[PDB]
RNA sequence: AACAGUGGUAGGAGAGCGUUCUAAGGGCUGUGAAGCCAGACCGGAAGGACUGGUGGAGCGCUUAGAAGUGAGAAUGCCGGUA
RNA sequence: UAUCCUUGGGAGUCAGACUGCGAGUGAUAAGAUCCGUAGUCGAAAGGGAAACAGCCCAGACCGCCAGCUAAGGUCCCAAAGU
RNA sequence: GACCGAUAGUGAACCAGUACCGUGAGGGAAAGGUGAAAAGCACCCCGGAAGGGGAGUGAAAGAGAUCCUGAAACCGUGUGCCUACAAGUAGUCAGAGCCCGUUAACGGGUGAUGGCGUGCCUUUUGUAGAAUGAACCGGCGAGUUACGAUCUCGUGCAAGGUUAAGCAGAAGAUGCGGAGCCGCAGCGAAAGCGAGUCUGAAUAGGGCGCAAGUACGUGGUCGUAGACCCGAAACCAGGUGA
RNA sequence: GGAACGAGGUAGAUGAAGAGGUCUGGAAAGGCCCGCCAUAGGAGGUAACAGCCCUGUAGUCAAAACUUCGUUCUCUCCUGA
């Protein structure tokens, strides 16, 4: 029995363009670019969730080295001075702190000055 | 059974390799050919047994003997065949036929003396072996050449 | 169609009872003056196809 | 096995014992199935045939010049790239038929036999005869042995007034002891055997 | 459960998705089938639903079977349109 | 430590590249050529060497707005010592 | 009919070997679908007409004549968000603001700005490649089948296994059909001998043997066939042309 | 070369049973609830999917004419150990 292409070849080719919707000109309307846009997307998704995790790490470290500036300390000798006082609060909670509350940030500064001081 | 729970006999049926239906199979593109040459072309590969213009081995060996016009090969049957029947049959060669202890017969019956018999028979047949002979006639039988 | 037999190797080759091919050697035409008896002597007996071949020739030979 | 012996009225005259080297076996399932897909196969016409590029009107001229024209090159109007163009391989009249062993396609009819017998969808007759060819009459008796669906109705020869009877009922067949085969026991729910057909089944079976 | 592993071209091996047809069983459908359009749903992927619109008569599902069974490239072919 | 061997089914490959080291050819030229040897690329994404197949560091099953390090870095671009 | 269903199936579903092309031999298309029924839109209105808006018919007229459905490319109208200091493989991750409100989900649209980022394919030692291929969209477009061989797996039977043509029978199953085929024994060029045999003068030594197949099915691969598809330049035969 | 008889072919004929009720609907062949025919449940059509509406189908019939086959007679021919 023969097989015509029939409805297979629209439904696959219509979800990519479904996936390239508000790309510029071409790209969200012809599927050959579409497809090729969806999946260069793909491997910048994958490569950015990486570098998520990187850029946001050297957010909260920028913003912590300002908060321990105020307080007299560079942010190489305040992460020394939490290590040594075994206070554990991770980049993203002293950012944190940083912004949101810094009389509570300077506590922890005052107690990495301590252990560095001895 | 029930025409619609029909099961075949598990490893009784696998699905065909289909190459060339795109790259997720592992033969998409070249269709498990790998690239160009002459194994990769349509009606492509040398003849069996070519070595690239080397003298093919056949080639290099001598051709050896003839065949015999005449040649008789006989059905053979060991003494083990023979203790199927009981003791007092006469073993012809038409009744092995009969039986199909022999599927063929070809130019005779040959008894040859491999295993044991403890029948008393009287086997007829064309050819003996020395040992089946020995062996009919030791156990009480008679060998007879027809 | 039924596959046809190479006559050449029908000719050369002769299947054992356990299924490898036994052959004879070359080298055993002439030129007798140029062997050693030694090798005259090792060449006049029977060999076997080797793996290598086997493989190539099987086929060839599968009616026999 | 021992089943019941029902008359045409539909009341038990006794109970017949079956041979157990027929009706009595252990099922194949695996033999059963090999043995349909094989009939199925065998029922196939296989009539189906497309043009190759040989085949297709004309197509003998080179379209136009190898070299200088700016186009693909191209060799007919009939190759199979082009519409209008030869089929790439597609069907080619043949055959689907191939036998079992004769030992298979034996214990493939007891096996299915002998399933009847245990989902007790075997109702053994005394005799079938109806006196007049009519529809309404066989119609009658599979309601008497309350034959709902379909049934394979087994006569031991060629009756007549049998098989013109059940010939328009859907779902209902008429065959020989001879005519008995794996697709049709399967197919049908009930199977109705006369007791002479019965014993002409075991004679070429058993 | 524990332990270990999981980049990959040629290429070997495995498990699956979907398409048309057939069989059997069981269903859907003028109280609206297929197709088409849209959506923020579901599955590890191939893919699959649900809802609404259009459509106006066919079509799923289960198990098995058979293949003209899957396209993005061939200066591919035909059509349409830039 | 978990490979190894045998038999059988199926392959693909027979254009290699650079780098370090040992040689030839060359002019102790070549991103040259030809061998030996190890690596990487090929078939390997990630970090470094501005960019940079083949160098340095290191092998991506998938997710995280956790943590520790490698090469390489810490005045600003630019994360970290003016 | 486990054949096609309008690019398929005949070249031709239709006024097709037509139209068209060629001096000629010869080559050779495209083109199916209103509705159940013509009930095929009286009449009015704009317009020279075409075309349209009503009205009427109809279940439906956005079924009104290449009139079932009506995808995409492509062309437009409207406007929610953004846009005239910006250096762009056009995305991706981060992200306000504004506008929405869903298959209700740690929602949808848009996107100032920041980080990262040289299409896809082919072919290559190596290609973002200033190598190749594709204007775009749609359809069509490439390991098939037959008969042999071999291996794996499965099933039946097992030192056995199996029938072919044919006859009867639905174009079926199946019954009959043992001719034939493979296996149960090998060794030898052969005569031959046989659990051995060949070589050899040889009770020697050594070679090859001794000490589960077969029928059918699925799958892999191979052979013969165009044998995965497309492509020459050419060759030959018979014709047609001054 | 003729006749007769039989069976076919080339037109045809006859042919059972539901507008059952009710529900949606433009229309009912569909749904639901009930019948009935069947040697006929092939098929096509009919305002949606019909064994029972139509054309039909199974079965049974039918040919002036031409024609095919068979049979019998006629006819024709004929000694073989
Ligand atoms: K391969
Ligand atoms: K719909
Ligand atoms: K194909
Ligand atoms: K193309
Ligand atoms: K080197
Ligand atoms: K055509
Ligand atoms: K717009
Ligand atoms: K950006
Ligand atoms: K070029
Ligand atoms: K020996
Ligand atoms: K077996
Ligand atoms: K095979
Ligand atoms: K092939
Ligand atoms: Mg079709
Ligand atoms: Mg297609
Ligand atoms: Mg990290
Ligand atoms: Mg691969
Ligand atoms: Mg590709
Ligand atoms: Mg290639
Ligand atoms: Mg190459
Ligand atoms: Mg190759
Ligand atoms: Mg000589
Ligand atoms: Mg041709
Ligand atoms: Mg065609
Ligand atoms: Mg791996
Ligand atoms: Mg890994
Ligand atoms: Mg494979
Ligand atoms: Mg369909
Ligand atoms: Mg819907
Ligand atoms: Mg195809
Ligand atoms: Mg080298
Ligand atoms: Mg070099
Ligand atoms: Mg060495
Ligand atoms: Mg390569
Ligand atoms: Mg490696
Ligand atoms: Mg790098
Ligand atoms: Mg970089
Ligand atoms: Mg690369
Ligand atoms: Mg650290
Ligand atoms: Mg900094
Ligand atoms: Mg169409
Ligand atoms: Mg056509
Ligand atoms: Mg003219
Ligand atoms: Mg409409
Ligand atoms: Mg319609
Ligand atoms: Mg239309
Ligand atoms: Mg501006
Ligand atoms: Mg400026
Ligand atoms: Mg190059
Ligand atoms: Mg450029
Ligand atoms: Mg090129
Ligand atoms: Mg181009
Ligand atoms: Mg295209
Ligand atoms: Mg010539
Ligand atoms: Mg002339
Ligand atoms: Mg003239
Ligand atoms: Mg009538
Ligand atoms: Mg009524
Ligand atoms: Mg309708």
């Amino acid at each position: 029995p023969r097989v015509k292409g029939g409805t297979v070849t629209r439904k696959r080719r219509k979800k990519v363009l479904k996936l390239a919707k508000g790309y510029f000109g071409s790209k969200h309307t012809l599927y050959k670019v579409a497809n090729q846009q969806v999946m260069k997307s793909g491997n910048y998704a994958f490569r950015d969730r990486r570098q998520k995790k990187r850029d946001f790490r050297k957010l909260w470290i920028t913003r912590i080295n300002a908060a321990a500036r105020m307080n007299g300390l560079s942010y190489s000798r305040l992460m020394h001075g939490l290590k040594l006082s075994g206070i554990e609060v991770n980049r993203k909670m002293l950012a944190d702190l940083a912004v949101n509350d810094l009389t509570a940030f300077n506590q922890l500064a005052d107690a990495a000055k301590a252990q560095l001081n001895k | 059974m029930k025409l619609h729970e029909l099961k075949p006999s598990e490893g009784s049926r696998k699905t065909r390799n289909r190459v060339g239906r795109g790259i997720g199979s592992g033969n998409g593109k070249t269709a498990g050919k790998g690239h160009k040459g002459q194994n990769a072309r349509s009606g492509g590969g040398v003849r069996p047994g070519f070595e690239g213009g080397q003298m093919p081995l056949f080639q290099r060996l001598p051709k050896r003997g003839f065949t015999n016009i005449n040649r008789k090969e006989y059905a053979v049957v060991n003494l083990d065949k023979l203790n199927g029947f009981a003791e007092g049959t006469e073993v012809t060669p038409e009744l092995l036929l009969e039986t199909g202890v022999i599927s063929k017969l070809n130019a005779g019956v040959k008894i040859l003396g491999n295993g044991k018999l403890e029948k008393k028979l009287t086997v007829k047949a064309n050819k003996f072996s020395a040992s089946a002979k020995e062996a009919v006639e030791a156990a009480g039988g008679t060998a007879e050449v027809i | 169609p039924k596959m046809k037999t190479h006559r050449g190797s029908a000719k050369r080759f002769k299947k054992t009872g356990s299924g490898k091919l036994k052959r004879s050697h070359a080298y055993t035409s002439h030129l007798f003056a140029n062997k050693s008896q030694k090798q005259k002597r090792k060449l006049r007996k029977s060999a076997v196809v080797s793996a290598g071949d086997f493989k190539r020739i099987k086929q060839m030979l599968a009616n026999i | 096995p021992k089943v019941a012996l029902y008359n045409q009225n539909g009341s038990t005259a006794g109970d017949i014992e079956l041979n157990a080297s027929v009706f009595g076996i252990e099922p194949n399932e695996s033999v059963v199935f090999d043995a349909i897909l094989m009939q199925r196969a065998s029922l196939r016409q296989g009539t189906h045939k497309v043009k190759n590029r040989s085949e297709v009107r004309g197509g003998g001229r080179k379209p136009w010049r190898q070299k200088g024209t700016g186009r693909a090159r191209q060799g007919s109007i009939r190759s199979p790239q082009w519409r209008g163009g030869g089929v790439v391989f597609g069907p080619t009249p043949r055959s689907y038929s191939y036998k079992l062993p004769k030992k298979v396609r034996r214990l493939a009819i007891k096996s299915v036999l002998s399933s009847k017998v245990i989902d007790n969808n075997i109702i053994v007759l005394e005799d079938l005869t109806l006196d007049t060819a009519k529809t309404k009459e066989m119609a009658a008796i599979l309601k008497g042995l309350s034959v709902e669906k379909k049934a394979l109705i087994v006569t031991a020869d060629a009756n007549e007034a049998v098989a013109l009877s059940a010939r328009n009922i859907p779902g209902v067949t008429v065959v020989e002891a001879n005519g008995i085969n794996v697709l049709d026991v399967v197919n049908h729910e009930k199977l109705l055997i006369t007791k002479a057909a019965v014993e002409k089944v075991e004679e070429v079976l058993a």
